């Protein structure tokens, strides 16, 4: 019964995924004067099972002078990492009730860069290891700047349950009290998802592929999915730190529909700043993160930490 | 170093309390209230004693009032009573913050009932 | 005995140790290094250290994304070495693997001393507290005396911590 | 002793055997100074989980931090050892006599 | 009185985000000293109960310690429910 | 490197060995062990010459392999009993593995080879630091725990210790790669007492740390670091040369100059507790250190070496910077034997 | 259009709602439909045990009110 | 227990993918078509050569500065404490220093990348 | 050596971290708190070398809680003989030990 809940979680993911892909194509088409995909099926709502049958039936590619164990098992963990993101986030319940579950999204992140890590060198190509290298600086750029964030915000909460955000959030949304820590929380999740303008690994104009560039069929097409996850796994994050809705333990499923909108509009705002601005140099996103972002993000620790204590709003929780 | 002394089966024997943990916690603020005298002395044992083999009779005089507690409830109003505990028992984590009515309701019975 | 969960991970942990002890190319190393990392973590969340196994699962994630870096660009070895690629680090992998097998044998099913002791096996499921009060957790409340109790420890540790940044500037300056 | 503190310290003792049988690249040697270091992290951690002992539940924490100041150390090094040679191998570091 | 106008006037116009930094850190380093809640807070992380209240035995001679939780005697969490 | 940046550093050397000499718990031991060696990486590479770089690797690499082997040690004593404070170090296997690191820091034999290696490769300031202050933690801590200390193990160290100081120092015409072997020497006397009598172990540690600081300030006074650079030191400065032999011959042993209290203070406690055979040999092989201190003197002040053209213009110039606490020093790595019995005011 | 683009927000909206109500529902079903009991302290995980011994069925769920004090 | 079963069923799933990917279309691979990928011409040198790092002083400091978090993120358990006048004392000195060493290697141009 | 500026200056930089028995935040007790807290009370004064002899009671008792191997040595021995005798069978070992328990609050 604890299966079909997992199995409950993992299909509507993916299925939300492919969608995603056909809802992105849409809103980058109108946003450029365009209409996106419209034939297959009605509104295109076909496209995204015609790209993924397209995808498993097409010829996988063993490059000649890769490793093979890295360049198989690089997909594998993307995938899987993306899917294993999901089960301690509440909506409203979790399916994994755990007392650190922030430490454990911001622990498998940080495993997550290795799918790109490896998938790079092991592809054993030149633009490959570029893309490679540049995740590398990538996460040195947005790791600790996201870490300190994230605690300024949580010493609001009271522990790293994140069920304890609903109840934190009962009365008014956490953005009204830590605006400028949302801001740069939401900055650092367009780089640490690899998103325009930040998606530097791939690098598509600069690098052709980069990291991925020797991946076809069915383990590129993974790929994909495990970014595209991350991209829903990290705004429902956000939802649930920032906007957090009101939740009647006998009706469960008015805050499952206002969670899963929000989620929705900050996703929808991703696509929306792909459409809009252009590329970062690599270097100025590392100069961006170190030399705006970190003092910023130090002070209002400072501040966060002292505010409770100066005012006698220290929450509950041990 | 020597033979372990145990207590036999029988001294173990009590009646025991079978009600639930939401049960207990409807009734906790009342109950501390009113068998507070056999429960401190049942701790005050414990910790000068340091050994839950020469407490064994204060357990039994702690679980006796409390059963007695829940025979007042019971003889009095058990329907207001029944009503507090299962609005606290749907709740995952039984917070007290969520029934405030029906905890209003029991209150106000056993003020004038007891 | 229950389940052998415990004595599973230990035994990964001490592959995963052979595995980058065996002395590879690095960027193996740093994968072996990782799976160790998460093992531990494992480990010690089995015994209800959750904070310091997710911590040091953490920083080893850091950590190796940075031994990595640093691989590609000084270590790299045109033709890097898995554990099959060569003699020797062959040898020292299946050294690792038959000498761990060896000791996990003697010690289980008889009750050999090695070093310092003896084990018996029993699992080690046997030698927790049974401690049963708490709205906290242990764990945490100790960690979290370090601003309370361990003043001196803060200081010392901030202090290395700026020191560390002053000497690797050093260090690095060439000239 | 259970079988997970000999496992453990079985890991330490081949971290150390790592560490002194050295081969070609100085970043392997520095892959298994950062394996000791796991190595007591999580004995330590298992000792003082065991036994209850509050106050030393700190002290893990310490040990990591003092364990990155030894790999920046060392990487640091592995840098201008690598600009004087165009390679990490400890077989240039031959300047010296005994 | 004149040096540092100019200073600041210069950092706000090249570094917004370091005088803002700046003032913030400072602001948190100084506010909690001069502030009558600092001890309150103190005071409720004093009234939390984590563990049991281990009675005392009567020798006779304790007349601020209370018989019954009930009783006057002790100390009151009244501040804390008006606040 | 700037000055103050140097200055910080020093200070972070000394507070970590002074945590060392504080501390009561073995995990702020550990620390200020750590700390010191943060702080004396970069003094080592003070001057960047690639040499150097290859010295400060070796001293990294030994420093922390010794400070893994401490920590283990340090572990395996809290399993076998849930103690921090350091005392006498409840279980064997602790103590044989704490010894063995200590062992390391210290660079007895046979954990001796990078002794030479680094002082050889770093500059005579860092030098004089390295085998003076350096010392003083791992003693210290040895000190402490003396009680616990195998004598079998401790000992078969200290002999490997003088006997490999001894043969090394004969072969070597650089001056660093002597003092090295003789501070191998030195701290295995030093080391051969101490399960005795730690007084002891702290007289030879003064005695040495003068006759040493002695040497290598009239070694940075006469820019010599090679047996032929420092025999054109009599055609210059005579009495730097003179002083040099004095100090040389004490450092030797020999009676009635200050060298010989420790070793006649060291050899009396050991027959005190019916050691013959090791002070007799410690003795004769002392004498190696002897042989190459006076081959030394030969080369620079009991002989004149030739000398070169251009020396002529040196004789027009002097010692710029002066170092205040060289004569003190010199007086007191010779003329001290006297005032032995006031080594009771070391216990 | 612009409202075209609504159906595929739409299916995404209906696949993400999936994950919460499934997770509620099976927490209700497999609860006794009171809700997933929380244990994040070991308190709360003794009382849950002490409810399990006492249900006289071995599951935590079933709740004994005053019904068993004679 | 629960969690492990994720695991599994995670990777298990990813795993099935990857072997339907490789195991159901039509392969024909020869030595053309498996060669490394430079835009239509076939590469100089190798991609296992060394790959010059710019950011190498940044990369070491980013170890030292990850530590640090792990030393602060103890800090909502921290506030729950009696003594708030030195456990704000020692969070406030930690960040002081943290934000130092930050100002120190921006100053002493460690952030710039090597040229 | 040692300069004890902390007993000099009654300064505590890390007294307070020693022992198990030393003043645990929210009073939590160590595993062993009465065993070393007895050992540490019987051995105090009276020297190292007087506390090895004259406390090995205490201190083996101690040693006995901190690994606990004679009692598992104990339950093995205890568990060998009951596998023996079922294996042969003549234990038949009683229904609450194998699941079919009435238990208690
Ligand atoms: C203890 C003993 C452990 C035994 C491991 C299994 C037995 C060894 C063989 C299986 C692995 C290699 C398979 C293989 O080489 O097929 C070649 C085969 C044909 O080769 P070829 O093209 O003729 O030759 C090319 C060259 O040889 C060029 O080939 P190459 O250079 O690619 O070869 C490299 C390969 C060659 O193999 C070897 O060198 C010897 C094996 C050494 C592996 C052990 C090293 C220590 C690693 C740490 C310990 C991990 C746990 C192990 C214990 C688990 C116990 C339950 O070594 C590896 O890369 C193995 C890496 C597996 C590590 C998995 C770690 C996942 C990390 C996830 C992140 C961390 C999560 C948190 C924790 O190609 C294929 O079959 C298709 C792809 C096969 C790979 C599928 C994925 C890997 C299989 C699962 C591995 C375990 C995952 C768990
Ligand atoms: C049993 C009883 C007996 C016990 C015996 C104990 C042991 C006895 C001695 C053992 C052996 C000692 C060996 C010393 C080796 C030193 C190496 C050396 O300096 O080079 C040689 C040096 C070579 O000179 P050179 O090459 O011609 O000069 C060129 C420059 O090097 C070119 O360099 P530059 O251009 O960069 O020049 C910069 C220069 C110019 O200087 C300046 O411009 C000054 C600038 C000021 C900057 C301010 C920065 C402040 C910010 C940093 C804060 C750091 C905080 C660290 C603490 C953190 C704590 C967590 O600075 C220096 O040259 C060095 C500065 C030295 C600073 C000393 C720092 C002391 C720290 C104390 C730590 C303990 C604190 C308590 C800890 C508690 C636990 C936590 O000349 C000598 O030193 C000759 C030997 C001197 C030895 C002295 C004799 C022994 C002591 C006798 C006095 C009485 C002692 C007993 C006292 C009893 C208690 C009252
Ligand atoms: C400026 O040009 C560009 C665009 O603009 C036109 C893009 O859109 C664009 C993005 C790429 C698009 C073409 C989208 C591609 C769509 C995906 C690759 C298809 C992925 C869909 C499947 C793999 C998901 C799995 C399919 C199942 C139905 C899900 C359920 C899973 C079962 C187990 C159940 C790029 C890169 C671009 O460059
Ligand atoms: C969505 C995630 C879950 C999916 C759930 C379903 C899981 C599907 C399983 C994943 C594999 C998909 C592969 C589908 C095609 C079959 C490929 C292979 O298995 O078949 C052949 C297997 O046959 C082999 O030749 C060996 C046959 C016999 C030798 C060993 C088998 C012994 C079994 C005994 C069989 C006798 C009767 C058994 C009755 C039960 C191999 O042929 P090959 O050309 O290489 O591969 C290319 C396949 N092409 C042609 C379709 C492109
Ligand atoms: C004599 C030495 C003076 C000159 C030499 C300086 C060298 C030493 C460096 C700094 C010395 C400070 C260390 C003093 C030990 C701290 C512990 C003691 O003082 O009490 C603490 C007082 O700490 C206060 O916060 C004030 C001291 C903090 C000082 C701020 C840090 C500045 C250090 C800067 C020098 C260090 C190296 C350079 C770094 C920049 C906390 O006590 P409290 O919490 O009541 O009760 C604890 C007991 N409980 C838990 C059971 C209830
Ligand atoms: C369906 C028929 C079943 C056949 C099984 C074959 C399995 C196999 O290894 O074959 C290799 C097969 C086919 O290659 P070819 O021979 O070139 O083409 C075949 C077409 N004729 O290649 C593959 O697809 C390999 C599939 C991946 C293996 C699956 C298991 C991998 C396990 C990964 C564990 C690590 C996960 C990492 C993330 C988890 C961390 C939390
Ligand atoms: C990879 C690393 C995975 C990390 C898993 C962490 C999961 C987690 O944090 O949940 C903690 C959870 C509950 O703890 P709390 O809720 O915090 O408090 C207890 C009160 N209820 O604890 C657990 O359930 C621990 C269960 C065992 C841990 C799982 C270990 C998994 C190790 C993976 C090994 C897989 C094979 C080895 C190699 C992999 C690839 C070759
Ligand atoms: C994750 C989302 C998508 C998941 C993937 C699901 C895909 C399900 C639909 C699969 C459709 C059927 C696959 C057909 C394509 C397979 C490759 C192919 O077309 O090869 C055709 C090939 C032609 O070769 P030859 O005529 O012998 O000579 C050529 C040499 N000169 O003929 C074949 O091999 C066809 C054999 C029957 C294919 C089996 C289809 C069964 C359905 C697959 C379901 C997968 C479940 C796992
Ligand atoms: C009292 C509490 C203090 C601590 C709290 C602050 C927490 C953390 C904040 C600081 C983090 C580290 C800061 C690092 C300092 C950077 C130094 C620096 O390098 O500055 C120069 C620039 O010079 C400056 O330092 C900027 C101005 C000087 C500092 C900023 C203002 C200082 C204080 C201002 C606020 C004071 C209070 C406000 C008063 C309000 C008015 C009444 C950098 O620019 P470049 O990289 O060289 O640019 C090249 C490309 N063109």
């Amino acid at each position: 019964m604890f299966m079909i809940n997992i199995l409950s979680l993992i299909i509507p993911i993916l299925l939300a995924v492919a969608f995603l892909t056909l809802v992105e194509r849409k809103v980058l088409g109108y946003m450029q004067l365009r209409k996106g995909p419209n034939v297959v099926g009605p509104y295109g709502l076909l496209q995204p099972i015609a790209d993924a049958l397209k995808l498993f039936t097409k010829e996988p590619l063993r490059p000649a002078t890769s490793s093979i164990s890295m360049f198989i098992i690089a997909p594998i963990l993307a995938l899987s990492l993306a899917l294993t993101m999901w089960v301690p986030l509440p909506m409203p319940y979790p399916l994994i009730n755990m007392n650190l579950g922030v430490l454990f999204m911001l622990a498998m992140s940080s495993l997550a860069v290795y799918s790109i890590l490896w998938s790079g060198w092991a592809s054993n190509s030149k633009y490959a290891l570029i893309g490679a290298l540049r995740a590398v600086a990538q996460t040195i750029s947005y790791e600790v700047t996201l870490a300190i964030i994230l605690l300024s915000v949580l010493l609001m909460n009271g522990s790293y349950t994140l069920s304890t955000l609903i109840t934190t959030q009962e009365h008014i949304w956490m953005i009204f009290t830590s605006w400028p820590l949302a801001m740069m929380w939401f900055i650092s999740t367009l780089a640490e998802t690899n998103r325009a303008p930040f998606d530097l690994t791939e690098g598509e104009s600069e690098l052709v592929s980069g990291f991925n560039v020797e991946y076809a069929a069915g383990p590129f097409a993974m790929f994909f999915m495990a970014e595209y996850a991350n991209i829903i796994m990290m705004n429902a994050f956000t939802a649930i730190l920032f906007l957090g809705a009101s939740h009647d333990p006998h009706t469960p499923e008015l805050y499952t529909i206002n969670f899963v909108l929000k989620t929705l509009a900050l996703t929808i705002t991703f696509l929306w700043i792909r459409a809009s601005y252009p590329r970062f140099r690599y270097d100025q996103l590392m100069h961006l993160l170190w030399k705006s972002f970190l003092p910023l993000t130090l002070a209002l620790c400072m501040w966060h930490i002292s505010l409770p204590i100066m005012t006698a709003s220290i929450p509950p929780q041990s | 170093p020597g033979i372990v002394e145990l207590p036999t089966l029988e001294d173990l024997k009590v009646q025991e309390v079978k009600v639930s943990s939401s049960v207990l916690k409807a009734a906790a603020h009342h109950y501390g209230a009113q068998c507070d005298k056999p429960n401190k002395e049942f701790m005050l044992c414990r910790w000068e004693e340091k050994d839950p083999r020469r407490c064994l009779e204060e357990g039994k005089l702690v679980n006796q009032c409390a059963l007695d507690f829940f025979r007042q409830i019971k003889r009095h109003c058990a329907e207001p009573f029944t009503e507090y505990w299962t609005c606290i028992d749907y709740s995952g984590l039984q917070l007290f913050r969520h029934c405030r009515k029906q905890q209003a309701k029991f209150d106000e019975c056993v003020l004038d009932k007891l | 005995m229950t389940m052998y969960i415990a004595f599973i991970l230990s035994t990964i942990f001490v592959i995963g140790f052979v595995g980058f002890s065996s002395k590879p190319s690095p960027i193996y190393g740093g994968l072996g290094l990782i799976v160790s990392g998460g093992v531990g973590c494992g480990i010690v969340l089995n015994f209800g250290g959750s904070f310091l196994g997710l911590m040091v699962f953490l920083i080893y994630l850091g950590g190796m994304l940075v031994v990595f870096g640093y691989t590609t660009a000084m270590a790299t070895e045109m033709y890097p070495e898995v554990w099959v690629s060569n003699k020797t680090v062959f040898g020292a992998f299946v050294s690792g693997l038959m000498m761990e097998f060896c000791m996990v044998y003697y010690a289980l099913k008889e009750e050999e001393v090695e070093i310092i002791f003896k084990f018996n096996g029993l699992g080690d499921w046997v030698i927790y507290d049974t401690g049963d009060s708490g709205f906290f957790s242990e764990e945490a409340m100790g960690i979290a005396a370090l601003y309370s109790y361990g003043t001196w420890l803060v200081i010392v540790t901030g202090w290395s911590l700026l020191i560390g940044v002053v000497v690797i500037m050093e260090i690095t300056r060439g000239n | 002793m259970p079988l997970v503190y000999m496992n453990i310290i079985m890991a330490f003792a081949i971290a150390l055997a790592g560490l002194l049988m050295y081969r070609s690249h100085l970043m392997s040697s520095l892959l298994c100074l950062e394996g000791m270091m796991l190595s007591l992290f999580i004995m330590s951690t298992l000792i003082i989980l065991n036994t209850h002992f509050t106050l030393a539940n700190m002290m893990p924490i310490i040990l990591l931090v003092f364990a990155a100041c030894e790999a920046a150390l060392g990487l640091s090094l592995l840098v201008m050892v690598s600009n004087t040679y165009g390679t990490d191998y400890v077989q240039n570091l031959n300047l010296l006599q005994c | 009185a004149g040096r540092i106008a100019s200073f600041l006037k210069n950092a706000w116009a090249k570094e917004p985000v370091l005088v803002a930094s700046f003032a913030i850190g400072g602001l948190a380093i100084i506010l909690p000293s001069l502030s009558p809640y600092t001890n309150y807070a103190i005071r409720i992380n004093r009234a939390t109960p984590y563990n049991y209240p281990v009675p005392l035995r009567d020798d006779g001679n304790m007349p601020d310690v209370p018989s019954h939780p009930q009783d006057p005697q002790g100390p009151s969490l009244e501040w804390l429910k008006n606040l | 490197m700037n000055p103050i940046i140097y200055t910080t550093l020093i200070m972070t050397v000394m507070s970590g060995t002074m945590l060392v000499m504080i501390s009561s718990h073995w995990l702020l031991i550990w620390i200020g062990f750590e700390m010191n060696l943060l702080a004396m990486i970069p003094v080592l590479m003070k001057n960047f010459n690639p040499r150097a770089t290859e010295a400060a690797t070796k001293y990294f690499l030994t420093q922390a392999t010794a400070s893994m082997m401490l920590m283990m040690a340090i572990i395996i004593n809290l399993l076998y009993s849930g103690q921090w404070t350091i005392t006498k170090m409840f279980n064997p296997v602790a103590m044989t593995m704490m010894t063995m690191a200590l062992a390391m820091k210290l660079g007895l034999s046979p954990f001796h080879f990078w002794v030479p290696e680094v002082t050889q490769g770093i500059s005579l300031q860092a030098g004089l630091l390295l085998l003076t202050w350096q010392k003083l933690a791992p003693l210290s801590v040895l000190c402490q725990i003396s009680q616990s200390i195998n004598p079998n193990l401790m000992l078969t160290m200290a002999m490997l210790s003088i006997l490999i100081g001894g043969w090394g120092g004969l072969n070597q015409t650089q001056l660093r790669k002597i003092m090295a072997y003789s501070s191998i020497a030195h701290m295995g006397w030093m080391t051969a007492v101490l399960p005795y009598n730690t007084t002891m172990t702290i007289l030879n540690l003064l005695i040495y740390i003068t006759m040493t600081l002695a040497m290598f300030m009239l070694l940075i006074h006469s820019s010599a670091t090679t047996t032929l650079s420092l025999s054109h030191t009599w055609n210059k400065m005579p009495v730097i040369t003179s002083l040099m032999m004095v100090t040389l011959l004490s450092m030797g042993g020999l009676p009635p100059l200050s060298g010989f209290m420790p070793k006649w203070m060291i050899i009396q406690e050991m027959t005190k507790n019916e050691s013959i055979i090791m002070p007799t040999l410690m003795a004769m092989t002392a004498l190696l250190n002897l042989y190459f201190y006076m081959r030394l003197a030969y080369s620079s002040s009991l002989t004149m070496f030739p000398s070169t053209n251009n020396m002529k213009m040196k004789w027009q110039f002097e010692h710029t910077k002066q170092m205040k606490l060289l004569p003190t020093m010199i007086v007191l790595s010779t003329l001290v034997l006297p005032m032995t019995p006031a080594l009771s005011s070391l216990n | 259009m612009w409202f075209e683009i609504l159906p595929g927000i739409a299916v995404m909206a209906a696949c993400l709602f999936i994950p919460g109500m499934a997770t509620a529902h099976i927490h209700k079903f497999t609860n006794g439909g009171k809700e997933k009991r929380v244990a994040h302290f070991s308190y709360q995980w003794n009382l849950m045990e002490r409810d399990r011994r006492i249900s006289g069925v071995n599951r935590y769920h079933v709740t004994k009110g005053l019904e068993n004090i004679d | 227990m629960n969690i492990m079963l994720t695991l599994l069923t995670n990777v298990t799933l990813a795993s099935l993918l990857v072997l339907i990917a490789f195991w159901l279309p039509q392969l024909n691979a020869y030595s053309e078509k498996t060669s490394p990928y430079e835009c239509g011409f076939d590469p100089m040198g190798s991609a296992r050569l060394p790959f010059s790092m710019k950011f190498f002083l940044v990369a070491i400091t980013f170890l030292l500065f990850d530590l640090e978090i792990a030393l602060l993120l103890p800090l909502p358990w921290a506030s729950q404490t009696n003594n708030l006048k030195t456990m704000l004392t020692m969070a406030l000195f930690l960040l002081i220093l943290l934000a130092a060493s930050l100002a120190y290697e921006w100053t002493q141009k460690g952030l710039e990348w090597a040229e | 050596p040692f300069f004890d500026v902390q007993k000099r200056l009654g300064l505590d930089l890390d007294r307070w971290m020693t022992i198990q028995s030393a003043e645990q935040p929210h009073k939590i007790p160590g595993r062993c708190h009465a065993f070393e807290k007895e050992w540490i009370e019987c051995a105090h004064g009276i020297g190292g070398i007087r506390a090895e002899k004259e406390c090995k009671i205490e201190f083996d008792d101690f040693v006995e809680c901190l690994l606990r191997q004679k009692t598992m040595k104990r339950l093995s021995a205890i568990k060998r003989q009951r596998d023996k005798l079922i294996k042969e069978g003549k234990y038949t070992p009683p229904p609450h030990h194998l699941g079919k328990e009435d238990p208690r609050p």
